[PDB]
């Protein structure tokens, strides 16, 4: 499935940015929506198509109809200005999480996710990646990879299932990466073999919302700082 | 197909999907909305309550022999849970105590040799459910009302939300069901708790559910009504309910 | 009426609130108040009627009819109104929406003939639209008991449930079975279960006999005010189930 | 393992409640209810906390075991609640004081055992007092059901009737019955007769069969919340009386 | 025997003033008078139903009344945009002509209907208008064609049922139009042979409210724009 986004737009102090999502039929999918900061965990703002999580400000608003999802964001402050991405997940399907190309939005004028094993590496060599979870219960939780290679957008990568028992990877690592997790440590692991210099990226760990049989969502609720992995 | 009559029991306590908007909430919904308009009614996953079910193995049987569920003995789980007024209600007014748990609620259970069939029916059609949710399909103006093609199987737990299904009375010849809603701002929950009363699953035949492949289901909702937090805003609060199934061996043919 | 010498049929009966439009299928049109009953005009949408069906049945032909001996009822849709999220008023700021209550209507009928009923009016000289059939030379009388007032339940989405209710003076071949819970804060109350059956038997030990091998099921299920965020209040109403239990009858 | 029946005995008891009885005066009432606290930081006084009573009551020594057969009860002192010139908040200028209103929760059992009981939390997090016995190591499962959070009714003035209740799924050798009925405006409705008793024998016809000649009462009767003129709000409980028709029963071993 | 509706042909009013426009009947006091405003080469609109009550829209200052042998419209506080046509109309379920147009009063001071098929015809001509309706499930609707010839009232044509299964005509083209319905298309037909000179007109698409049977309830409540038929 394919998502389209203006690559970048433009908007005034106090003036309303609106950022387009485009889909075929996207209406009949529940649309999520990322802010992202440079050097930062993104933040989820929206999720299915107009809710916002408690702390996101009445300015932001989301819409989606027929072939357009729409992230409206009014009375625009500096702090406004990030990377902003669409997300839908289809459970029936090859590549079930698909991020939007992203929008940069230029203004003129608890729970913790702490990843490790991020270095330097030789092309073809191996690297384990680890996200150390605080103050969840793990098994309550899908987890996610989801990669920023230098200038391109989040590209979702792996995810598990809390019992461990469902894993899907985006084709690019099929047979390369695998994702695994020790709940008894609350810990997520990719280990990623036969690397390749595509694979230089940032790689964030992402939550899903709790679930009672720890079931994929479709939601990246909260995210960790991020690796670097240079190879 | 149904034979002379050739014992065991199954417990269960079924935990309520009330939405668990996250971990130190679970057992109650998100926030609720308010005020959208029919034509652009996108609800949150964690807003709405489902349907808890769940399938329990029984013993390997083998003119054939099937279990068939006689009695059962169900209540709601934690009921005093309620007498907590100090930590998150609203006051119900100045130097008062915290406000408790009211409003529409609706109590369900059944037991059946197979999956418990479902009708939807919607308030409105046009809402938007999300992704996760299993809801009426191509849903019309129709669907508000009774449309035939909306029947389901509940097979899946925290998946059919509450407000979209009822049990089906036009089916269910293998399956128990026996539900109330009270609806309005002020309901008070009226909950009973005793392990003297039965529950007789016989028909006007004599005959209980008959559980195809050595399978049980037990399927509830218990939304008990409204937290009301000290903002305003309000979240369904659920509890777990506790299924105890008497079987018996059944002959029955091919 | 002769000795008894099997057949279940099945019917959803959809109710008729009004239907403002396509979209507000099962709802009523915003409710008018404070009309003088002098000046009264009701819109057709606004006015709830009784549901009617007529189900043919099997051609039996010391001639053989169809007697109803047992009815499992129950209404269809009570968990929409966990729906607290779109159209209602806020119960307060910040809150969820208003769980639709107040007053409300709950009947069925079986029978072999049209269910036979008596009509009361609360102002004789309502204007009732054109399309529905209501008492006909109303006078004072008809605000209290007016023998003239006889009808059949004929006809669906036209005679207005505000007009009519079962004549107790008639129905000989109709059991019927209705509660009116009137006031503003009345919390509808509604029980589903398949395990409860309603027998159609009189004190001879006979139950309804159908008339040209037909059969008919009557409701009405008003489930209370539904209050949007203007204030503006309508009706809503979920559909009823009947299945029929019947048996060939000598007579 | 039980035989035939073998004669009869009667026990009268009443037990008082145990609403928090924050001073001597305000004995039959708890201390008024605090509100708003966060799920993070809830301290609960525990004078604010009804409790389950509970007692065991020792048998004629008398193999015979005593089998309770009935029960009649009910709750003493329901007409007390006709006091409103005292304490009790004015419904309106001129008026009358609030009756004693709201969520009520009114149980009782009869057993050969302590009554046993199962944890469930409104707040997992709640930090309970000491003094008291709560579910042990709580987590957000304890807000529906967690299976570990089994306990014995075997202390008076120690289980909060917040965080237990009657355990369904054991209480072989036990009756209870219980009513929760929520909400602010609640009307208490209470019923009392001498004629009404409860029978206790189960489907095979076996009443609790006490262990160790011991009987085993439990109750709590939260009637609802007093409303004092300050506007602050207690518990008010009242006792249960209970007499109880045991007769001798045989049982090998 | 079919049943008139008497309006004065004209009205005059001052702006802020108070319009009455009255509507004749034998006994039209014991029937639901519904009312149309019509604008020169517009869609007429419904303004009032079943003697006093307003659509969504209609503002308050529109009222109606019904008693004896009058029923009256009032429009108080005039505006510019109250100078329009206006009409009466009645509905006997029972009547060879069952839709009764008023004479019409000049005041001086979602759903899509469109229609197509109106062209130019030799007299004794062929012509077929088609209706395509938007955003409704069709058989739920009673369907209507009314026509305008030059300088006359709005004049009721033909009528059909949800089901397609009552069709009603003005003696006037009585046996020779033929009125249609593909619900699977949502299209209303009009089949015009053997036309003559007193058949040019503008050709309305009226329909009625939603009903479960799709039943005639005697209302027009939305209107297409129109289309001309010369011959």
């Amino acid at each position: 499935y394919v998502l389209t986004q203006p690559p970048s737009v433009s908007v005034a102090p106090g003036k309303t940015a609106r950022i387009t999502c485009g889909g075929n039929n996207i209406g009949s999918r529940s649309v999520h929506w990322y802010q992202h900061k440079p050097g930062q965990a993104p933040v989820m703002i929206i999720s299915y198509d107009m809710n916002r999580p408690s702390g996101i400000p009445e300015r932001v608003s989301g819409s989606n109809y027929g072939n357009t999802a729409t992230l409206t964001i009014s009375r625009v402050e500096a702090g406004d200005e990030a990377d902003y991405y669409c997300q839908v997940w289809d459970s029936r399907s090859d590549h079930p999480y698909v991020f939007g190309t992203g929008t940069r939005v230029t203004v003129l004028g608890e729970v913790q996710l702490v990843e490790s094993g991020g270095g330097l590496v030789k092309p073809g060599g191996s690297l384990r990646l680890s996200c150390a979870a605080s103050g969840i219960t793990f098994q309550y939780y899908a987890m996610n990879w989801v990669r920023q290679a230098p200038g391109k957008g989040l590209e979702w990568v792996s995810s598990i299932g809390g019992r461990g028992d469902t894993t899907y990877y985006t084709d690019s690592v099929k047979g390369r990466f695998t994702i695994s997790r020790d709940n008894s440590k609350s810990t997520l692991y990719l280990q990623m073999n036969s690397l390749r210099a595509e694979d230089t990226a940032v790689y964030y760990c992402a939550k899903e919302p709790f679930d009672s049989s720890g079931d994929h969502r479709g939601v990246f609720d909260y995210w960790g700082q991020g690796t670097l992995v240079t190879v | 197909e149904v034979l002379e009559v050739k014992i065991t029991e199954v417990e269960c306590f079924l935990n309520p999907e009330m939405g668990d908007p996250d971990e130190n909430l679970r057992g109650f919904s998100l926030k609720l909305s308010a005020e959208n308009d029919f034509s652009s009614d996108s609800p949150e996953r964690k807003m709405l309550p489902c349907y808890s079910t769940a399938r329990i193995p029984l013993p390997n049987l083998n003119n054939l022999l099937m279990w068939e569920a006689v009695t059962v003995q169900t209540e709601v789980i934690g009921i005093t849970s309620m007498l907590n007024l100090h930590a998150g209600s609203q006051k119900v007014h100045e130097h008062g105590g915290g406000k408790p748990i009211q409003g529409s609620n609706f109590h369900f259970f059944a037991v059946g040799g197979d999956p418990l069939e479902m009708q939807g029916v919607l308030m409105n059609y046009r809402t938007k459910y999300p992704d996760g949710t299993i809801t009426p399909k191509n849903p019309t103006a129709q669907s508000q009302v009774m449309n035939t093609d909306h029947k389901a199987y509940l097979d899946k737990n925290n998946a059919y939300p509450v407000e979209c299904w009822v049990p089906d009375p036009s089916r269910n010849e293998n399956t128990r069901y026996f539900g109330t809603f009270t609806g309005g701002e002020n309901v008070p929950p009226v909950l009973h708790v005793t392990n003297t009363a039965t529950t007789v699953l016989l028909d006007e035949q004599g005959v209980g559910p008959l559980c195809k492949a050595d399978s049980l289901y037990v399927s509830a909702a218990d939304i008990c009504g409204l937290f009301t937090n000290s903002s305003g805003t309000q979240q369904w609060r659920g509890l777990a309910r506790y299924f105890k199934i008497r079987l018996r061996k059944r002959s029955v043919k091919n």
